[PDB]
């Protein structure tokens, strides 16, 4: 019941972690 | 007191540049990245403006050009109002509530021609407003991905792995007009906010305010964003928001604002200040493991309420009458 | 219009024996168990009198003086009141809400200890009132357990069978004085309440009255119970009360009333009629396996946000205060 | 969340389905 989700001002191409990964 | 720009360059900016708004406010601490404070203010979930991590240090040399000769031929999220406003919307949750007529629109454009509707504004002295707001992805072009790869990911990496937060989902880029204002709204996960362009006035407010700022629905399309207008509250309908205090600050290029997880924040591009540009780091909370329950963990427990309630009822707009069934002359 | 008895004995009751209320009600049908307009009430989950089920046959014959000869030497829970109203109340939650002072005390006695203390009152001329609320378990004697075998199985188990219902889990033995009053409340088994000795008007309310019955808190003692005090109904703290519509009836001697499980009802032993004796049978209710939804399940939803918020804030008094957080502003 | 419980107005020495087949 306190658990939560990730949802932010924008919608859900590599990108974040992936994008950091495969650029390096 | 607005600070001096090394050099005598004089004030970055002054109080005419600032909105005006009906609530007081206290000062966000300014602090060295090697300060212990600073340390124990992110590690308490408190907001924090850090002066000197370097976080996007390559990208400070970003502008208009710079970016249009480099970020590649991707498509870019732009929106177009004609208030200063730019409230958030979630588009997938617009067919549950066909009456929310936005008072932005999405455009996906190539960045040049984002900064051809840019110039054209600017000469033909329009009052229409753009916000680019996208994520960063592998369409950017070589310079960029150099200037990415710069960023100070040690020192990042160091906090993620100390808060024992979770991955980085992305990194959005803002590039805003001077007077756009993005309207409080709190966002579910854990924000470096990396100033790079410009400056912008951040307001936040702890989640403990809950009752003050009125957030909207779950199932409407403007969850997590506070339906008072700041420019012209309406203390009948929210009369808590009397009630509210912010804590605030002004970002330039080169501070990084941790703004914490389910903190309400309402952040605004100084009028006359030219354009901004920001790139924040969005990573996901750490795990949901004692009591008294912290505010955030009621803020959780209320979404999970409205969510399942909206999954049981087969129609978000039954829960409010459920709701009030539930509380009417028995909780209230 | 009251039943003329058999016999030209004439009217059972008459209009003088019922309490006034504010509220106007219609006829619960009274049917033949035989007729298939009673059959499609009960699986309809709606209230019939049922005329000749011979469902309590044999304790037709009980009075005060067969069932002290007959019922054994265990125990009965007998409440002791110095009003008509014994609201029932559930002793386990009393420790959350400290200052809930019940009206009505449960002493635990012997049946003849319960038939000295009617008659010591009768003698006395006293005001204290009494009422019996013990479920019949396997101290009773042998008589009694001839009695009770006799019942009408047959029929029961078969309307069982038909409306997939769960188990028997009890008949609970009810003896009153005149003019004792259950407050309105609901129960969630589903029952045939077979009147036995006397005359008792029941008053029942749909399930989807529930925002006109104001039912406490499911974490106060007096869940399921309606908090409006029907003989001075406050308006201002419970305005829907002003729409409560009731379906009533009186039942006597012979007479089974199906209450349908969450069905609110009101139970009054009529003014000077004596005592009374009803024995009622409890089933649980069908498994929960389509929209839209009924009333009696929203109601069971309702139950369960009050049940996990009070259990995740780990204090039940914190569940308003959130609900009301939940919706100020919101939803209301 | 639409489930039930089986609370009344009583209590929760044999009873019910069990007093019964006992004695039958
Ligand atoms: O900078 C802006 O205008 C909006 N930014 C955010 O709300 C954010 O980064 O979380
Ligand atoms: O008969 C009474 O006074 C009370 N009975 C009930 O509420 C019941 O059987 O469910
Ligand atoms: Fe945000
Ligand atoms: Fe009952």
């Amino acid at each position: 019941l306190t658990s939560y989700d990730c949802e932010v001002n924008a919608p859900i191409l590599l990108q974040g972690e992936e994008l950091l990964r495969a650029l390096d | 007191e607005p600070r001096e720009e090394a050099g005598a360059l004089g004030p970055a900016w002054d109080e005419s540049q600032l909105r005006s708004y009906s609530f007081p406010t206290r000062p966000i601490p300014r602090l060295s990245q090697s300060d212990p404070r600073a340390e124990e203010l992110i590690e308490n979930e408190e907001p924090v403006v850090l002066t000197d991590t370097n976080l996007v240090y390559p990208a400070l040399k970003w502008d208009l050009e710079y970016l249009q000769e480099n970020i590649g031929n991707g498509d870019f999220s732009v929106y177009s109002a004609s208030t200063h406003k730019f409230l958030y919307y979630d588009e997938k949750k617009m067919a549950n509530f066909q009456n929310f007529k936005p008072r932005s629109n999405r455009e996906e454009m190539k960045f040049h021609e984002f900064v051809e509707k840019l110039q054209d504004i600017q000469q033909r002295g329009g009052e229409e407003r753009l916000y680019l707001q996208q994520t960063l992805n592998d369409t950017v072009g070589r310079k960029i991905v150099m200037d990415f790869l710069g960023f100070n990911w040690n020192w990042i990496n160091k906090q993620q792995g100390k808060r024992g937060w979770g991955q980085l989902t992305s990194n959005l880029l803002l590039i805003g007009m001077e007077g756009n204002v993005t309207p409080a709204h709190y966002d579910e996960q854990q924000n470096f906010f990396a100033q790079i362009k410009g400056y912008k006035r951040c307001i936040l407010f702890p989640p403990d305010q809950f009752e003050c700022l009125y957030p909207y629905p779950v199932h409407h399309p403007c969850d997590r964003q506070s339906q008072v207008d700041f420019d012209n509250p309406d203390y009948e309908r929210f009369p808590n928001f009397q009630n509210v205090v912010g804590y605030e600050t002004v970002v330039g290029p080169g501070d990084v604002l941790y703004i914490p997880m389910y903190w309400w924040h309402h952040i605004e591009s100084l009028l006359n200040g030219g354009i901004t540009i920001t790139v924040n780091f969005w990573y996901k909370g750490a795990p949901t493991p004692e009591y008294p329950l912290k505010a955030h963990q009621k803020v959780a427990i209320m979404r999970n309420i409205e969510k399942m309630l909206g999954e049981a009822l087969g129609n978000p707009q039954e829960v409010g009458p459920l709701l009030n069934t539930m509380i009417k002359g028995r909780y209230n």
